[PDB]
């Protein structure tokens, strides 16, 4: 499973975008259901569901809107098949009040 | 590189710099029968956090530390050499190789 | 018959050129020491 | 060039979409029109020698097809998307797209005109 | 003067962060075996 999430850094009160591919072991769209939970830095599921990869090409979109009143730092996402629940893929996305920068410094 | 081939480009050859509110054509290069999913992305995001990109070389790391094999090539003896390949070879006379139990390769 | 050409490259002014033929004692043509010989002519952009 | 610019800004101040309809909807037709068709024309007409005619028969053809533009765009956003909630703003969002695809169109359809 | 009205002037307002969540489909017939898909995007503000 490999997470694409849209940003790399969300605003609270903000929608985060993201996408679960399902891939076996030789690269290709297979059709089975995936357990996907959002998981604050305290490590306390916050979001459970359950989908299916059928008719869909192994792509498939969610959503999640962040609570107003959330603690910042690294949120994880974990998402892993439901015959082996023993592998897990993650992808960590950072909630902070930020302001986009005008410039990039580069040393 | 991948297995396919995408490319992402403009229709528009060079023309002026694009400008806010003005249209552009994008033109994509993939297999037949191809899904892409698409996402564009401010680069002030990417000054903030550049962390948790998605790219291939990282699907390929993936899959590549997800091998079976233990060491580049040859061994103690036939047993050694199909052990670190990733295989087993019974035969009726007695030649098998040595019995794998643990899933993870040691050290 | 000899034939100038102007070009205006920009890429959405249009321009007034006055072009002109100064006088040569050697040649004969309209320009003369006492009178000069110019057309004032229209370039549409990106045009010759 | 400029006599020729406050001409085409006379013509474009008198647009009218009505009160009535709802303010982000507003905002989003006349922001379309004004980047289509503001902008680029008005580049184009800054660039004529001032003996140079206009031909205002084309820029009033223009503003007849803008408002059935933005008719059919208010049409679109109101009754059309049953795939959503009317009103909504996703909807405006789905209906933009082809809203200023018709209005590039238009205009560059209507470029041969500015001069006479 | 030259100077554009104050009610003439329309502000930019939308300003994404990410955009362009879209999904699509190759259908077009393929030459060299390299499918070519042109699509129109209006450029956010």
């Amino acid at each position: 499973l490999f997470i694409q999430t849209d940003k790399t850094i969300y605003t609270p009160g903000s929608t985060v975008l993201y996408r679960i591919f399902t891939v076996n072991h030789k690269l290709l769209p297979v059709g089975r259901t995936v357990m996907v939970n959002i998981e604050n830095p305290e490590g306390i599921p916050v979001k459970q569901d359950s989908l299916s990869s059928q008719n869909q090409l192994g792509v498939l979109p969610l959503s999640w809107d962040i609570p107003e009143l959330v603690n910042m730092g690294q949120w994880k996402i974990r998402a892993y098949y439901e015959n082996s629940p023993q592998q897990v893929f993650s992808t960590e996305f950072e909630v902070k009040e930020y302001v986009l920068p005008s410039f990039e410094v580069i040393v | 590189s991948c297995v396919g081939s995408l490319v992402v480009k403009s229709g528009q050859s060079e023309d002026r710099q694009p400008v806010p509110g003005q249209q552009m054509t994008l033109k994509i290069e993939g297999d037949h029968g191809a899904r892409v999913v698409l996402v564009a992305v401010d680069k002030g995001v990417f000054v903030l956090n550049k962390k948790n990109k998605l790219t291939q070389s990282k699907i390929w790391d993936v899959v590549e530390k997800a091998d079976i094999g233990c060491t580049p090539g040859s061994g103690k003896d036939y047993a050694g050499v199909f052990s670190d390949a990733g295989l087993t070879f019974t035969s009726s006379s007695g030649q098998q190789t040595a019995q794998r139990a643990e899933l993870q390769c040691p050290q | 018959e000899i034939r100038a050409v102007l070009y205006n490259y920009r890429q959405n002014q249009e321009l007034k050129v006055r072009v002109e033929l100064l006088h040569n004692p050697a040649f004969c043509s309209l320009a003369t020491t006492k009178r000069r010989h110019q057309q004032t002519v229209t370039i549409p952009p990106k045009s010759s | 060039a400029n006599n020729h610019i406050r001409t085409v800004l006379k013509l474009f101040r008198t647009i009218d979409l009505d009160d009535s309809k709802k303010s982000f909807y507003l905002t989003a037709a006349k922001y379309g029109i004004q980047t289509q068709l503001r902008e680029p024309i008005i580049r184009i007409v800054g660039g004529y020698l001032p003996s140079t005619k206009l031909s205002e028969a084309c820029v009033k053809n223009m503003i007849s097809e803008v408002y059935e533009i933005e008719g059919d765009f208010y049409s679109k956003f109101s009754y059309a998307c049953e795939d959503h909630a009317p009103y909504s703003v996703e909807c405006l969002e789905d209906a933009r797209d082809d809203y200023l695809t018709q209005l590039v169109e238009l205009f560059k359809e209507t470029k041969k005109c500015l001069r006479e | 003067e030259d100077i554009i009205a104050e009610e003439n002037i329309v502000s930019r307002s939308e300003f994404p962060e990410s955009w362009l969540w879209n999904v699509e489909d190759l259908k077009e017939p393929p030459k060299n075996g390299i499918s070519t898909k042109l699509m129109n995007i209006f450029l956010k503000d």
